[PDB]
């Protein structure tokens, strides 16, 4: 059912970046 | 030092300078604003500029004319500093070759081969300078406040 | 026949260079690439100047 | 020790914080990059300057998609003028209750950015208004996405492959490339801007769909063929027809002579559908030029070692350069920002001075927005443009496969294009500026009475010969009965005048005193945003500090003390320096305009004229002046709907400023502090099994003038940005 | 009379602008009048202004809306010099101390041996060396074109 | 009121010249070739150009530009179409 | 990794290359100049951009800069 789309905000900013700075974190260790 | 003056002059003022009327009513240059609007970072140029400055702003064809005359070639003056200070230094020997071709070809030219500003040296004006410019200023401008609204 | 005097300087290599005159001495020991020795009146980011030369370079007026 | 990251061994195998920075930084320079070969590059940029065509692409399939949903088209139908352009829908999980006394906003219901895009009549011009009409520019711009990043996939493919040759090419990549880049593009635009948007302008539910079933001329197909056409002049759509609706509408198609009605307040419909009709032909001859194959039509090179002229009884000699623009890329980005230079300023007017669509010229907040925008990219592509100019020098060029023609000529005179420019400034240095004082002094001292305001004499003749009759001086043309207008009476010259000057015009603006002030202040910015450039390029070549700069590159940060007479050197940093009076110049010619501009539409136009030539002015009333809506909309209250560049701003306020401590404060300061501690937590228990995976050190000073440059313009980029925006949702 | 921007004499403003920004420092009855200097706010000063009023007048500088002076040389009426009748003698005042510039230092080779020879001006000037200044250009300004340029010299 | 030709005239005088040029003598310059695959410019050489390759079709090229234009554009759109139907419809001469 | 590169004549010393404090520093004997003395680095390895090498070192065009692009926990300088 229904409320959101928020789905996406918190990751565009939580999670995804959360897993920039996560998995080339690195880059390095990439 | 530029700094702590400041915080100081919106003290003395807005909340202890006063004037007098009577009922038990002190009134302030300004408000006991202060308190909650010098709190946020802002509100010293919500109310510390444009609230103030007034005096300076406008102030010309007056006696307030010369602190609307000072910090004008005194911003100017904090600001040729940076051209010195944000810049290189072989970059400007460099230059002053380019130029010399027009004395020189053209037998003019020094002797005291005239070499750009050593590096030390121009880390030894836009220290003056920018450390003349934001000062006058601030007295080009505190000052005109004080005096009429002072 | 030319000693020090009043020659030129010419090579991708200098710091003054066109400017004129003055190869004061020149030296009989061959090896290098430096037997042209000059000093003028006029210097670079040094102060005692004077420094070496010779082989791709003279060509000149009087 | 440490074997990754990748592209070389030399900073891969480095064990500090450096490869992080000399891993993205310098991470798209691999034509030096030991791993490319003379495809390899070539090869790279392929894929890659499609790749991004893909998230262009998906930079508005989006944003299209983005409204309808968001934000309220398919109902602004109803009415559309006032109001607060609606950008895209704020999921801000800090912002208080107060969303409400937030941005509850113009169709909102929710928080809602005020759009400034213009675009929201760049689409209502090609034809739709309704949202369900969209969906589909979104499923459009990706039926343009995937597409072609096979392009990207694909066409990067050993196979499918590309050459180098076939890169080179010059008569191909160039000759048959103006016909179809450009040319037939148009026509269908040229005719979309013909037969699917006149019949709403007409009004009528053409879509796709009866997509043959209208013939929105009358006359069919016919007379384009044949030999006789102003049966389509014929009736220009009339007078008042309210736009894009009933009466007055008054069908025609390809117009050529009438111009805004005041109205639509912006160039009328389908007579811009003559001129994407026409510019054609002009490559359309000049664009079967040179070839494919056939052996007809150019080679270029006699076009030099012939054509050197313009030159010759003595002179340059070109004997071929060539073998450089074409060999040496810069150039193919020594002059495609150079020259999509101009481009940005002549369409940071054009775009303006007469606009294109469902009102600007009278919104004051696109003008605002979509110009300054517009023009900082003939900044930061008219800039960093002779960049990839020094560059073939020092790492393309050879003195030798050219030391005959004007290139190394231009060289061998060098050091005078540099003099020349610079008393081309030095002047424009004291003057437009020290007259400009007292015009500072007197206005003080009581004694306006007396002023050196020079009022411009010369733009002057212009702008009245173009067409405009505002007061005095009895000479000819614009006499509303003049001979260069006769001869021409009628094509393109009635209308062109029918609004030529009351403002809500703006075309040809209205000329103060002290409007030079500023244009000569102008023609300073430049000649002195220039010579920069033009070291940090020309002589950046060599030099004779350094004779030898040559080797060592474009790049290299600084010197240290070598025989105190050396430092910051890199032809890179003068680019360092260059955008720095660049942004000083577009410092100055964003004022103006605000200045001016802002002054019309609130009437108040001696918020100029009066004012400006004497700085306080500026200072006064253009900058201290109308601001503290915007600044007061946080002000120990709330927020309203002016909150953010309260905040923003402050933000460019800092953001700016802390482009400082990198700038002001150099480099072997930070390494010996950040070691002085980069041992302190090497000793403190606890937190003391913890050894980290490469070593702290301090920053490169290229850099550490670098992020100088990208905190600052950043933050300079800001506030102004959002003054500019600020201001105008109070006063306009 | 040309682009504007008028000649003054229908006074509109400047002359009244004027008769006001000019005369409430005259309002300066706010202290007392007689003789001062402890005051003078007042009575004087407008001798050089208002007792120099109608006076400015008086060559126009068609001075204009504002009511201002839009001082306009280009080379058209009367103008042809606002800025040019005052403003050749500029060009000239100054790249003759060019000329002592030139003959002060290509005499810092003669003598023979030079610079500071440059600190010490041995009192460069006063005739000649300047006193040519004077007369330079048309009658001898090609001392450019021809033995000292080129340049041709040594 | 408006002969739209000068231009008109142009936009056809030169097409017509690469309809132009050639039938027989081989396959229509030089040879063919060209194409892809690459053999030309910066690969190697790139040099050196002469131009008489004028002089030989001028003579003729004159006649076809400025006449067929009142034969064919500026001459009828022709009976024919016959053909026939008739004839696409038979035409008006369009008018 | 030392760079980029840097040129001939001067040694003997006695008034020019005598202070890398990273070394970097021989003198072969080799034929050409006043004496006998050809030289940059039997080494360049343990320096380090120490560039005070041609501050003591003439000898005409650039003559000592740095480049290290790679730049090693060897001359970057941080040990610890
Ligand atoms: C070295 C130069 C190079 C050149 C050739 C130009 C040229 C130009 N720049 Mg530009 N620019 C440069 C470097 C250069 N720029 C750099 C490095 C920067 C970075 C700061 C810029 C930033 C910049 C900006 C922001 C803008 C320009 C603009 C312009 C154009 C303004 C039109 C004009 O010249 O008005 C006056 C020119 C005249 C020719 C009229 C005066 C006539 C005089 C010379 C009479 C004497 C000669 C003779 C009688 C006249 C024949 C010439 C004819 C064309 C009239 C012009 C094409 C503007 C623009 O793009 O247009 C909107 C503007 O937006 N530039
Ligand atoms: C559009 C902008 C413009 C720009 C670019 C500037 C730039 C500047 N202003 Mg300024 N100013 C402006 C508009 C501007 N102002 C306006 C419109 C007003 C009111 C009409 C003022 C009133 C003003 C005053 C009173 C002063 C300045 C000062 C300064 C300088 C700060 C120097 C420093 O290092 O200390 C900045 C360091 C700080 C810690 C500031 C703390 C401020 C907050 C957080 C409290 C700097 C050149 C000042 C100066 O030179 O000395 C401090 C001070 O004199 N300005
Ligand atoms: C990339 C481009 C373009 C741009 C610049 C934006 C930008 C934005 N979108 Mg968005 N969007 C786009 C195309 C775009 N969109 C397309 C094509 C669709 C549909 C296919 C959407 C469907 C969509 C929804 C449902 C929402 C947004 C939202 C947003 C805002 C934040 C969403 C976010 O956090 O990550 C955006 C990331 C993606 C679209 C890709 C997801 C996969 C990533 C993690 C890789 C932001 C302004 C949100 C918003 O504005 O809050 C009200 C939310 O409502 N978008
Ligand atoms: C008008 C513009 C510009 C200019 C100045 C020229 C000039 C020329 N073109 Mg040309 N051309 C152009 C645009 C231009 N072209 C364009 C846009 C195309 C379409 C691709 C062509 C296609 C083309 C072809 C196929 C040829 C030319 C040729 C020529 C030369 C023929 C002799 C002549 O016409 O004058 C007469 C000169 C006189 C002194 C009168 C005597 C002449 C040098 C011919 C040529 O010379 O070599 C390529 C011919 O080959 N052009
Ligand atoms: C660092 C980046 C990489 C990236 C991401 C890009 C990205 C871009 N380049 Mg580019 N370029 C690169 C390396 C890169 N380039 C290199 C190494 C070179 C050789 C030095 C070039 C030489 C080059 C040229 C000549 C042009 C581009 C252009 C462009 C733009 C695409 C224009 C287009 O698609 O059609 C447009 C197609 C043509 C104009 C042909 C695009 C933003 C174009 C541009 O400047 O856009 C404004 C075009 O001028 N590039
Ligand atoms: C705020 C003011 C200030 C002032 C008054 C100046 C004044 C000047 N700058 Mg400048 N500059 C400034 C700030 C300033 N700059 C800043 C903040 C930067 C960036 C850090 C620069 C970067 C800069 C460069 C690169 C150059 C100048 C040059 C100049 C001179 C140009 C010639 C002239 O006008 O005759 C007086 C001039 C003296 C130029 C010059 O000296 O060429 C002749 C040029 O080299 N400036
Ligand atoms: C409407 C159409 C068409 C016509 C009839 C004209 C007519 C004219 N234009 Mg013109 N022009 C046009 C399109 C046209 N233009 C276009 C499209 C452009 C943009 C490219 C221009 C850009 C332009 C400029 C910059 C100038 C003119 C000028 C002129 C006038 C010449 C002034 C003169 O000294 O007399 C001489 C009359 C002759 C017939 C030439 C003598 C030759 C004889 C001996 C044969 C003339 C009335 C000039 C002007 O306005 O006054 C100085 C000015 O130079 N035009
Ligand atoms: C005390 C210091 C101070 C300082 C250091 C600054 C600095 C700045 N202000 Mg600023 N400003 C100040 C006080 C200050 N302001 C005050 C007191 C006010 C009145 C409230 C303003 C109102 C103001 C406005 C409206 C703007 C700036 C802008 C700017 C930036 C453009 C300057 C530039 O690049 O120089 C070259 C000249 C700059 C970072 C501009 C901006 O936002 O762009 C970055 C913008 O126009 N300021
Ligand atoms: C070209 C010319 C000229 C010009 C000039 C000018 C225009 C200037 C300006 C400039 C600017 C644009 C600015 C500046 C200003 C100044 C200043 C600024 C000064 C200062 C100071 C002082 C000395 C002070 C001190 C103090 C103290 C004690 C502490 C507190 C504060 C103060 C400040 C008060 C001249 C005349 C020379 C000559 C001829 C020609
Ligand atoms: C401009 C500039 C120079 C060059 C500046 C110089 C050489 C100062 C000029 C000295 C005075 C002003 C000489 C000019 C002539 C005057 C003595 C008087 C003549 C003018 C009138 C008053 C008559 C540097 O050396 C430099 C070094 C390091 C970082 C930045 C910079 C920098 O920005
Ligand atoms: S940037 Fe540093 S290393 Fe280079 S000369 Fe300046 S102070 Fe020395
Ligand atoms: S670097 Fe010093 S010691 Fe070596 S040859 Fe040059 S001047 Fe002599
Ligand atoms: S970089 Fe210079 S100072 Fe350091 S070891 Fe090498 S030559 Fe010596």
């Amino acid at each position: 059912m229904i409320n959101l789309p928020s789905l996406f905000v918190p990751l565009v900013g939580l999670l995804f970046p959360a897993v920039a700075m996560a998995s080339l974190f690195l880059h390095v260790e990439k | 030092i530029s700094v702590v003056i400041f915080h100081f002059s919106w003290k003395m003022q807005s909340d202890v300078w006063g004037t007098i009327n009577d009922q038990g009513v002190v009134t302030h240059i300004t408000a006991g604003n202060f308190a909650q609007s010098s709190i946020t970072i802002n509100g010293w140029l919500r109310d510390f500029l444009w609230a103030q400055a007034s005096q300076v702003i406008q102030s010309y064809g007056s006696s307030l004319s010369a602190y609307g005359l000072f910090f004008l070639g005194a911003h100017f003056v904090w600001a040729f500093s940076l051209m010195f200070l944000f810049s290189g230094r072989g970059y400007w020997q460099e230059l002053i070759e380019s130029i010399v071709w027009a004395h020189n070809k053209l037998k003019v030219a020094p002797a005291t081969q005239p070499r750009a500003l050593s590096i030390v040296q121009g880390r030894a004006v836009g220290v003056t300078h920018y450390l003349l410019g934001g000062i006058a200023t601030t007295w080009a401008f505190f000052l005109a406040r004080i005096i009429a609204v002072g | 026949p030319k000693r020090g005097s009043k020659v030129k300087i010419l090579r991708r290599e200098s710091y003054w260079f066109k400017n004129v005159g003055s190869v004061v001495a020149v030296d009989q020991d061959p090896k290098t690439r430096y037997p042209v020795v000059v000093r003028f009146a006029k210097v670079n980011y040094a102060n005692i100047s004077t420094n070496n030369y010779a082989l791709d370079e003279v060509e000149e007026v009087a | 020790a440490l074997r990754i990251p990748r592209f070389s061994q030399g900073i891969a195998q480095d064990p500090t914080t450096r490869r992080i920075w000399f891993g993205i930084a310098t991470a798209h320079d691999f034509e030096s990059h030991d791993d490319i070969t003379e495809g390899r590059l070539y090869q790279n940029i392929f894929a890659s300057h499609f790749g991004q065509l893909a998230i262009i692409f998906l930079w508005t399939s989006g944003n299209l998609f983005h409204v309808a949903w968001q934000g309220n088209f398919e109902a602004w139908v109803q009415d559309p003028f006032h109001v607060r352009p609606i950008a895209h829908a704020i999921w801000d999980p800090h912002f208080g209750q107060p969303a409400v006394e937030a941005f509850t906003r113009g169709g909102a219901l929710g928080p809602v950015n005020n759009a400034y895009s213009g675009v929201y009549q760049w689409w209502y011009t090609i034809g739709l208004r309704t949202n369900e009409d969209l969906y589909t520019g979104a499923i459009f711009l990706l039926f343009l996405s995937a597409i072609s990043l096979l392009a990207g996939w694909l066409h990067l493919q050993p196979k499918w492959k590309p050459s180098v040759s076939w890169f080179k090419n010059a008569e191909s990549r160039l000759n048959h490339h103006l016909s179809g880049l450009f040319g037939v593009s148009s026509l269908a635009w040229a005719g979309h801007l013909v037969h699917v948007a006149i019949p709403g302008s007409r009004g009528e539910y053409v879509r796709w769909n009866n997509f043959l079933d209208v013939l929105p001329y009358p006359q069919g197909l016919g007379p384009l063929l044949t030999g006789q056409w102003n049966l389509y002049a014929q009736n220009p759509s009339s007078s008042n027809h309210l736009f894009g609706t009933t009466q007055g509408a008054g069908t025609a198609i390809l117009t050529i002579l009438g111009g805004f009605h005041p109205q639509t307040q912006s160039l009328w419909l389908t007579d811009v559908a003559h001129h994407h009709l026409a510019i054609a032909f002009l490559f359309l001859i000049g664009g079967l030029m040179y070839r494919t194959n056939f052996g007809i039509g150019h080679s270029i090179k006699y076009i030099l070692e012939a054509h050197i002229p313009p030159g010759g009884r003595l002179g340059r000699g070109h004997k071929g350069l060539y073998d450089t623009i074409n060999n040496s890329i810069h150039f193919q980005l020594g002059l495609a920002l150079a020259s999509l230079g101009v481009i940005t300023s002549l369409v940071a007017q054009h775009m303006y001075s007469l606009p294109a669509y469902a009102f600007i010229a009278q919104d004051f907040t696109t003008q605002a927005a979509l110009y300054t925008h517009h023009q900082y990219i003939a900044g930061f592509i008219m800039t960093g443009a002779f960049a990839h100019g020094p560059i073939f020098f020092i790492r393309d060029y050879n003195p030798e496969q050219n030391a005959d023609n004007v290139l190394a000529r231009m060289l061998e005179h060098k050091e005078a294009i540099i003099s020349h420019l610079s008393w081309a400034s030095l002047f424009l240095g004291f003057h437009t500026l020290g007259l400009y004082v007292h015009n500072d002094v007197m206005l003080a001292f009581g004694t306006p009475e007396k002023q050196i305001l020079i009022e411009p004499i010369f733009a002057q003749w212009i702008q009245s010969a173009h067409g405009k009759t505002t007061y005095g001086f009895d000479i000819p043309l614009s006499s509303t009965n003049g001979p260069a207008l006769n001869a021409g009476r009628n094509i393109w010259l009635p209308g062109w005048l029918n609004a030529i000057n009351e403002n809500s015009n703006s075309l040809f603006l209205t000329i103060g005193p002290g409007d030079f002030l500023v244009h000569h202040a102008i023609a300073l910015g430049l000649h002195t945003t220039t010579l920069i450039l033009v070291k940090g390029a020309l002589d950046a070549r060599g030099s004779k500090l350094m004779p030898d700069k040559k080797d060592f590159g474009y790049s290299f940060p600084c010197d240290g003390p070598g025989r105190g007479g050396t430092c910051d050197i890199s032809a890179w940093d003068d680019f360092y320096l260059a955008v720095f009076w660049m942004l000083n110049t577009i410092g100055w010619v964003t004022f103006y305009w605000h200045w001016k501009h802002i002054t019309l539409w609130r009437g108040n136009v001696s918020q100029f004229n009066e004012s400006s030539t004497y700085l306080m002015g500026w200072l006064r009333d253009y900058l201290w002046l109308n601001s503290s809506q915007l600044i007061n909309g946080i002000t120990p209250l709330v927020c309203n709907s002016l909150s953010v560049w309260a905040w923003m701003f402050l933000f460019g306020h800092l953001v700016w400023a802390t482009g400082f401590m990198f700038l002001i404060s150099w480099r072997g300061y930070w390494q010996e502090l950040i070691e002085t501690l980069a041992w302190a937590h090497e000793r403190t228990p606890l937190a003391n099994l913890i050894r980290w995976r490469d070593k702290p050190v301090a920053l490169s000073i290229v850099q550490a003038r670098l992020v100088g440059l990208v905190h600052f313009s950043v933050g300079y980029i800001f506030t102004y940005a959002a003054f500019l925006i600020a201001s105008t949702s109070g006063k306009f | 009379d040309i682009a504007g921007l008028t000649p003054c004499k229908e006074s509109k403003q400047f002359a009244k602008r004027e008769k006001q920004a000019l005369k409430k420092l005259q309002a300066s009855l706010k202290l007392y009048a007689d003789d001062s200097a402890p005051a003078l706010a007042i009575k004087a000063t407008m001798e050089k202004t208002k007792k120099r009023f109608d006076n400015y007048g008086k060559y126009g500088l068609l001075c204009g809306s504002d009511g201002l002076p839009h001082l306009i040389v280009s080379g058209d009426q009367r103008h042809w010099g606002e800025f040019i009748t005052p403003g050749i003698l500029f060009l000239y005042i100054a790249g003759w101390i060019g000329w002592v510039g030139r003959s002060y230092l290509i005499a810092i080779r003669d003598e023979k041996k030079p610079t500071q020879k440059e600190i010490i001006i041995d009192v460069p000037l006063a005739s000649s060396l300047l006193f040519r200044g004077f007369s330079w250009p048309v009658a001898a300004y090609r001392e450019l074109l021809n033995g000292e340029l080129v340049d041709n010299n040594f | 009121p408006s002969l739209v030709i000068s231009l008109s005239t142009g936009l056809s005088l030169f097409l017509g010249r690469f309809v132009f040029f050639n039938f027989q003598r081989e396959n229509m310059a030089k040879q063919v070739p060209e194409q892809n695959g690459m053999s030309h410019f910066e690969a190697g050489d790139t040099r050196a150009k002469e131009y008489v390759s004028l002089l030989k079709s001028n003579d003729p090229v004159g006649f076809n530009i400025v006449d067929v234009l009142a034969w064919g554009s500026i001459g009828h759109i022709v009976a024919y179409y016959i053909l026939a139907t008739a004839s696409n419809g038979y035409d008006p001469s369009f008018f | 990794s030392h760079s980029v590169k840097i040129y001939d004549t001067c040694i003997g010393c006695t008034q020019c290359v005598r202070a890398c404090p990273t070394d970097v520093l021989e003198m072969i004997p080799w034929g050409g100049c006043k004496a006998k003395q050809i030289a940059s680095a039997p080494r360049t390895e343990d320096c380090v951009g120490c560039k005070r090498c041609e501050s003591a070192c003439p000898t005409d065009f650039l003559s000592v800069r740095v480049y290290l692009w790679h730049e090693t926990t060897r001359s970057m300088g941080l040990a610890y």
